[PDB]
Order: C-alpha cells, then structure tokens, then sequence
C-alpha cells in the first residue's frame, strides 16, 4: 500500500457503530478519508445540537451513538489526541 | 468561538 499524502487523506472503513452514525447524516459509502469522517462527525454534533450553547468546545453525548463510540458522556473538542484515539478504535485502515 | 470553528482545528 502507498503511504497517504497526509493524515487527512488516509483511507478508512468505519466499523458498524461509526458507519451507522455516518449514514445517519447522509453518508452513502463504506470507505472514506479521515477528513470526510471528521466532517460527518462535526455535522452529526451540529445537527443533533450536542455542543454546549455557551461553551461550544464542550460536547454532550451521553448514551447517543457518539457517546457509545467514544465511551464518555461528554468531551472537550480541545482534547485533539484523545478524540483521534477514540475515532481510530472505530476504523480500519484500507489500501491507497 | 463556535463549535464549527473548534472542530475545524482538528483536521
């Protein structure tokens, strides 16, 4: 397999729970770039209004698909490496 | 800062 041009361009196949979350916001495919996964996760958070309205770096997700994926009731968007760790557990890397 | 802008700083 070729090394991706950037981390954002890594090709991935979401595992079933994460794929269900993506499809809930309109995703149609089984394979995505990491950047695409991050955009659909942002769209899920905004359309379901999960961010704290006053402190918008905090996300509340207790028991929704997202909280079940990440295994937490809330998280801070500022915890970049923690969020990536949680996302990666829910992906398989694929060729190209 | 908007959630949109915080999340833009991940990718």
């Amino acid at each position: 397999s070729q090394i991706p041009a950037s981390e954002q361009e890594t090709l991935v196949r979401p595992k079933p729970l994460l794929l269900k979350l993506l499809k809930s916001v309109g995703a149609q495919k089984d394979t995505y770039t990491m950047k695409e996964v991050l955009f659909y996760l942002g769209q899920y958070i905004m359309t379901k209004r999960l961010y704290d309205a006053a402190q918008q770096h905090i996300v509340y997700c207790s028991n929704d698909l997202l909280g079940d994926l990440f295994g937490v009731p809330s998280f801070s968007v500022k915890e970049h490496r923690k969020i990536y760790t949680m996302i990666y557990r829910n992906l398989v890397v694929v060729n190209q | 800062t908007s959630f949109x802008e915080y999340w833009x700083l991940l990718p």
